[PDB]
């Protein structure tokens, strides 16, 4: 509409240089060192991690770009999934 | 303004007018008794009635520090129950009474603190003398204040989904769920839980939280 | 009708067996009078000093005085006056003498007296408007006043009675009345002054009060209208904050 | 009343009890932290009112052990019965139902304390016997059933009381 | 007994924090330990004939008592110098030492006590001044302090080393710093053919961490080292940055708010939970909780949580102030009948964040009543909703003197929304009934009721009517302050304006603005001033005239102060019953009010309540005029159209933050007074 919104920021921002810094078959401290601690974590079952992207100006259409990462119980990444929209 | 003469009738009177409730003019005759005998025999007795006459004058935070200053005293007493006890009922006395209270206003999305403390003390008196005659009315009051805390939570979830900060709500109802899962809060804010998860175009979670509504129909 | 309002500061100090006090205050009394061929609008704004001690042994000794400067805006019909502006000064101090014995453990009885002495310049001004000479001035006036109270008060306490009730009564006599004037007419000229007094009073309502943020207020009036058609104005008002 | 009871701020009792978040098959809830944890605990406990909040009498070797008065060390312990006798009746109008004089064996008779609290009469029963255990003659107090208003308590608040009124009115007296 | 210099509330909590207090053993070495203690607080005081002693007094049941003796005398500062300089003169220096050795006659500003402490701050100022102005090769050879030999007499002298100039050749950057680093050039982008200031360098790392707090680094990590080429008489600077850590906020949480729920705050903050913390969005928080106006005081902290090397939580530390009140009274009396009153206004109800306001009072005089609520928060952005009824009926019918009876009342809905960082638009309707009666025969008024087309008789003082109308109104307030209460910086503009739509009886527009600004002197913030201004103009429309009784009124508390309540404007004049001059006034279409004022902290009571109350200096001045009058009419009598009678004084003023609400005390005196001043000195406004 026309009412003043303000800036909403709502997860972890990492530019594709550090997405070019990911490649499966390694541990889970040097993961969180390179992109930072995962602000979410599924508390279910699988121990897997997720990064998100919350960037809205206000009346302007939101900027989301997922980032997961599977590990098993083991300290090991399994798979990653980029998603841009 | 106090009779300078031997202990008995001092005493003596003391527990009398404390027995009559003149708590005004109780609480100066027992801490000028107390700073003028620190070591009576029964020095004890008197720090106790010390507690009740501050609690009951509702001079609550010195209260506190003769509570603790007891503590240290001797943390090694056959009644240190009914001090603990005290104390936690000092908590939450502190904690929540006001006009709300004539008003019947809703004081769960409050200032906790208070709340925490009180729900900490009754927890480590319940666990520390399960024998004691203040257990069961503190067993009422760990439910009461946990489902304070809970409720408090989930009132600032529920803020949160109002604004649409889909991230911030999921850690926070992670956080009560984790540590508050036995309550009617996450009861409802569970809701929360799914619609976080399906705003946030990752609906991949989104259904497994929704198989937990599956277990509690009801 | 008239409203007074003063304010001031005090030091004090004890003593063996006395409570030494002193102090300096300022005072500001507007009032407006109707009659019949006289409205008249005065401001007396002051300032002055006061001193009060007590004892242990139940008798307080207390006394004020301060000056002002009377200044009255008056439209008459009578004598020519017209909308005259009558300003002077007026010094005037009073002492006073109580003692609140403990009649009980819920009240103290307290006998006191009063006598003052003020003085103030007269009111002279020519009556030429009306045709005539008619010159009318006064004398220095010197006025004293004292009085006689009796009074009961409930020192209650405990943030649930926690007022300030108090019951009584007073009489006040006028010490001096020296309040002499001249006036002037074809026929001749007269000379006045003042009499005696024998006013009566009253008590306080409830000046009550709990705590640290509630004051409730309640004043008690008494209008004689058999002796000279006296009266007297009385407020109730309480103050709270969230 | 304003006088032995905990604020008026009891609306708590009536709140609803917790009940368990069932975890289905394909996934397990994350780990509780137990922070805010009761355990199972026992009842037949006073809430409300009904709970009491007086500060327990601290007992004046000033012997404390609840049920026993067992306080001790002095030479002429036995002339103690007859100071005992001397306080029943001539000090405060008390009897002894059954005293010996050389044995110092005495039972209570119901007495009748009315230290306002709307503390109504109080019959305490005891037996008064003087051991000399691990010391001289000793003083030894064991009360029995009690009445107050009620026909019958068994509270240890109120028993604590009942057997510290003798047991300070023993010490202050001697 | 005997210390004055030191309340003796320090000294007790000097005795205490040591090992000593009421009710615990005694130790004598303690003793002397804490004699030597207070000996060395009163040398560090300057007061050199100083000796405690103390005296033991024994007591039964194997007690003790302490008394002390304090037989302070007097103390001494009685000489300064620079020697070692050669550049500047002595006075110059000593124009910005903290410790001052003598001052002149005519002021009352500094003592003469030693404070090493003291000494200590102005010789880092001294330092300060030579190395901001390019004397980078300095340092403090040597300080002395001396004693006469009477223990009534200190000097203090200095002695340093000039060293020389030096220029700014260049600076740079280096370490693991953010990819952003171009704006951190253009930041420490330095021209050449400039001198050396340290402070300058140091304001340089304040502002580049306050940079990089605002990316999303809050724990950074910056040096600098000036190296000094002395052949060459000038200098570089190698900076050094770290990157930190991406911080993150993991709970945002609060901590002093007895009454205001959660959401109310939570409302606010721009900053945002869950997402990479900005310190300027923190700041933008806790300035807007400074805003609302129902904190005493609000103070942010930051603390990382022992886990996550990159996790901080924030909180808010707040200590709420009690606003808003109800009242209740009754008047009773013969002369007045029976009065009565009562309403409660309140900022905050309950804390929920509505706000309201109820008020009623009656007596044969008047009978007077509203009604007011409002949400400031109507949706999560913050649009607004408010309404207001009232009624007026207040039949002033005594003595039928100098008035026009009336029975009014309205009822008005408005809702306003935020459209910037600091403005929201305000629209709303109204709708409000007036009915007049009995009135009084005088000039200025018929003039409106002509404008309707009717045409009533003069002489007589009898005689109704009634009107219905409909009203769009709009408003407009920027705001930008520090806090809510006698604010120390910013400024606000309000603008109000009303219309009628077709379809009522009156037809006019009225325009009103408002402007307080605050503009320190000091950085501290205590020393202000001050500049209010009012302005408002509003007349009819389509060949008809505003009414008269919505007009503008001068004079009063929060007005120009000092003349009297409701006071100035063009006086009426009395039809015959030939023209009779009025006393009161009746309202001018156009106003215009301005005030400068100097805000000065009281010197009497402490610190303790010191941010509590404000007193100052003022000088009002204002002025209202009706543009339209009838100078042909009555020319003999003064014309009055002409804004130029100006009204104005000046005095003093006082503002108290009392438990019981807020109070204002004023006095002022009259310079360019008129006909009609009813002067008065002191007002009780609450």
């Amino acid at each position: 509409r026309v009412v003043y919104r303000p800036d909403i920021n709502q997860g972890n921002y990492l530019t594709a240089n550090d997405v070019s810094k990911i490649r499966v078959g390694m541990t889970q401290q040097q993961v969180a060192y390179a992109l930072g601690t995962p602000l979410m974590s599924d508390p279910f079952g699988t121990n897997t991690w997720f990064y998100v992207f919350r960037q809205q100006p206000g009346h302007e259409g939101v900027t989301q770009q997922t980032l997961t990462l599977t590990f098993n119980s083991s300290g090991v990444l399994t798979n990653i999934d980029n998603k841009p929209a | 303004e106090v009779p300078d003469n031997p202990p008995n009738e001092i005493y003596a009177t003391a527990q009398q007018k404390l027995q009559d409730g003149n708590w005004r003019q109780a609480i100066t005759q027992l801490e000028a008794l107390d700073n003028r005998y620190p070591f009576g025999p029964y020095s004890q007795q008197v720090q106790l009635d010390l507690i009740y006459a501050y609690y009951k004058n509702a001079d609550l935070p010195l209260a506190q520090a003769a509570i603790d200053r007891f503590i240290r005293l001797n943390p090694t007493h056959p009644n240190i129950d009914y001090v603990m006890y005290m104390r936690g009922l000092t908590n939450m006395a502190l904690d929540d009474s006001a006009l709300q209270g004539f008003f019947g206003v809703d004081r769960s999305d409050r200032d906790p603190q208070h709340a925490r403390a009180a729900f900490s003390d009754f927890s480590k008196l319940v666990r520390g003398y399960p024998n004691s005659q203040y257990t069961t009315d503190a067993t009422k009051r760990l439910v009461f204040l946990k489902d304070r805390l809970a409720k408090y939570e989930y009132s600032v979830a529920e803020y949160y989904t109002e604004r649409g900060a889909w991230v911030a709500v999921v850690n926070r109802v992670e956080g009560m769920l984790r540590d508050y899962p036995d309550t009617q809060a996450t009861r409802d804010a569970l809701p929360l839980m799914e619609n976080a998860y399906r705003q946030m175009q990752m609906n991949a979670q989104a259904e497994k939280v929704a198989k937990i509504i599956a277990a509690n129909s009801s | 009708n008239y409203t007074h309002v003063q304010v001031g500061v005090d030091k004090k100090h004890e003593l063996d067996g006395l409570d030494l006090f002193t102090g300096f205050t300022v005072t500001h009394t507007d009032s407006s009078a109707s009659a019949d061929v006289f409205s008249g609008k005065t401001k007396s704004v002051g300032a002055g000093l006061y001193a009060s001690a007590m004892f242990d042994s139940g008798a307080y000794i207390d006394l004020i005085g301060k000056y002002v400067h009377h200044d009255n805006e008056y439209t008459a019909t009578f004598a020519g006056l017209g909308t005259r502006d009558y300003s002077t000064h007026s010094w005037y101090a009073g002492a006073e003498a109580g003692y609140r014995y403990h009649v009980t453990e819920d009240a103290w009885i307290e006998p006191q007296a009063e006598l003052v002495y003020g003085s103030v310049s007269g009111k002279q001004f020519a009556w030429k408007d009306q045709g005539m000479h008619l010159s009318m001035k006064d004398k220095d006036y010197n006025p004293l006043i004292g009085r006689t109270g009796v009074d009961v008060g409930k020192s209650f306490s405990g943030k649930d009675w926690k007022v300030t009730a108090r019951a009584g009564l007073g009489y006040q006599f006028d010490l001096l009345a020296n309040g002499e004037t001249v006036l002037r007419d074809a026929s001749g000229e007269k000379r006045i002054k003042g009499e005696k007094d024998s006013r009566m009073l009253m008590s306080v309502g409830l000046n009550a009060e709990i705590r640290d943020n509630v004051r409730f207020g309640l004043e008690f009036e008494k209008s004689a209208f058999g002796k000279y058609n006296v009266d007297n104005a009385v407020n109730a008002n309480f103050r709270y904050c969230f | 009343r304003y006088k032995r009871q905990v604020s008026g701020d009891e609306a708590y009792l009536e709140a609803a009890p917790l009940a368990e978040l069932h975890a289905p098959a394909g996934m397990i809830l994350p780990v509780t932290s137990g922070d805010y944890a009761i355990p199972v605990t026992n009842g037949s406990g006073a809430v409300g009112k009904a709970l009491d909040i007086r500060p327990p009498a601290q007992p004046l070797r000033t012997q404390f052990t609840g049920d026993t008065a067992s306080l001790l060390e002095n030479g002429r312990g036995n002339t103690l019965w007859p100071q005992v006798v001397s306080v029943l009746a001539q000090k405060n109008y008390t009897i002894t139902q059954r005293d010996d004089a050389g044995q110092t064996l005495t039972t209570d008779w119901v007495q009748w304390n009315r230290l306002d609290e709307d503390e109504q009469y109080r019959g305490r029963y005891q037996i008064s016997v003087k051991p000399q255990g691990y010391q001289q003659a000793v003083t030894v107090k064991l009360l029995n059933l009690e009445q107050a208003g009620k026909p019958v308590a068994d509270a240890a608040s109120m028993q604590r009381y009942s057997t510290e009124m003798m047991n300070v009115i023993s010490a202050g007296l001697d | 007994s005997g210390n004055k210099s030191v309340k003796d509330d320090m000294l007790k909590q000097n005795l205490e924090a040591s090992g000593v207090r009421v009710g615990e053993s005694l130790d004598r070495t303690t003793i002397a330990d804490i004699e030597k203690g207070l000996e060395d607080f009163y040398y560090s005081v300057g007061k050199y004939s100083a000796s405690v002693k103390a005296v033991v007094t024994p007591l039964p049941r194997n007690r003790v008592d302490l008394k002390l003796v304090f037989q302070e005398g007097v103390s001494a500062i009685q000489q300064i110098n620079i020697v070692g300089n050669h550049a500047f003169t002595t006075d110059e220096l000593i124009s910005h030492f903290q410790l001052r050795d003598e001052v002149p006659w005519w002021n009352v500003v500094g003592d003469r006590k030693y404070q090493k402490q003291k000494l200590a701050g102005d010789l880092e100022t001294l330092r300060s001044y030579y190395l901001d102005r390019g004397y980078a090769r300095f340092n403090i050879d040597s300080t002395q302090v001396s004693l006469t030999p009477d223990k009534k007499g200190i000097y203090v002298t200095v002695n340093i080393t000039e060293g020389d100039q030096y220029k700014l050749s260049g600076v740079e950057v280096s370490g693991n710093l953010a990819g952003h680093s171009a704006e951190i050039e253009q930041l420490t982008k330095i021209e050449p053919g400039e001198l050396y200031n340290g402070t300058k360098v140091t304001k340089m790392e304040d502002d580049i961490k306050k940079l990089l707090g605002r990316y999303g680094y809050a724990y950074p990590r910056v040096q600098s080292m000036p190296e000094i080429n002395d052949a060459d008489k000038t200098v570089k600077l190698r900076v050094n940055v770290d990157a930190g850590n991406r911080f993150y906020v993991r709970k945002i949480r609060f901590e002093g708010n007895d009454t205001s729920k959660d959401a109310v705050l939570r409302r606010e903050m721009r900053q945002m939970e869950g997402a990479w913390l900005g310190s300027d969005l923190v700041d933008q928080g806790k300035e807007r909780l400074n805003r609302l106006g129902f904190f005493e005081t609000v103070d942010t902290d930051t603390q990382r949580v022992p886990g996550s090397p990159d996790q901080v939580d924030v909180v808010y530390k707040v200590k709420e102030r009690n606003t808003g009140c109800f009242n209740f009274g009754i008047g009773y009396g013969t002369e007045s009948g029976v009065s009565f009153q009562a309403g409660v206004q309140q900022d905050n109800w309950l804390g929920t964040g509505y706000a309201v306001g109820i008020n009623g009072t009656k007596n044969d005089y008047q009978t007077y009543a509203e009604l007011s609520v409002t949400n400031p928060y109507f949706t999560v952005d913050g649009v607004s909703l408010g309404g207001r009824l009232f009624y007026n009926d207040f039949q002033a019918d005594d003595a039928d003197l100098s008035d026009y009876t009336n029975k009014s009342y309205g009822t008005d809905v408005t809702l306003g929304f935020p459209i910037n960082e600091y403005n929201s638009l305000r629209a709303g309707l109204g709708y409000v009934h007036n009915s007049l009666s009995n009135m009084q025969p005088q000039v200025a008024m018929w003039r409106y009721l002509y404008s309707m087309g009717e045409h009533p008789s003069t002489s007589d003082q009898d005689n109704s009517f009634k009107t219905d109308d409909f009203t769009f109104n709009y408003g407009w307030t920027y705001n930008k302050l520090d806090r809510g209460y006698f604010p120390t910086d910013g400024s606000r503009v309000n603008l109000t304006g009303k219309v009628t739509i077709p379809g009522s009886d009156n037809e006019y527009y009225k325009v009103t603005l408002d402007t307080a600004t605050y503009v320190p002197i000091d950085d501290d913030h205590k020393w202000v001033v001050l500049g209010r201004t009012r302005w408002g103009y509003g007349d009819g429309l389509g060949g008809k005239e505003m009414p008269f009784y919505e007009n503008f009124y001068a004079g009063g508390s929060s007005t120009v102060r000092g003349f009297q309540s409701n006071t100035i404007g063009p006086k009426a004049v009395y039809f015959p019953h030939d023209l009779c001059k009025s006393d009161d006034a009746v309202g001018g279409n156009a106003m215009a009010v301005a005030s400068l004022e100097f805000i000065t902290p009281t010197p009497f009571i402490s610190d303790k309540y010191a941010n509590s109350v404000r007193t100052s200096f003022f000088w009002d001045m204002g002025t209202v005029w009706d543009t339209n009058w009838d100078s042909s009419q009555y020319s003999g009598y003064p014309d009055y159209s002409d804004p130029s009678n100006i009204r104005m004084s000046a005095g003093i003023a006082l503002q108290w933050m009392s438990p019981l609400g807020p109070l204002v005390f004023s006095y002022a005196q009259p310079f360019k007074k008129y006909d009609g001043d009813k002067a008065e000195q002191f007002q009780f406004n609450i």
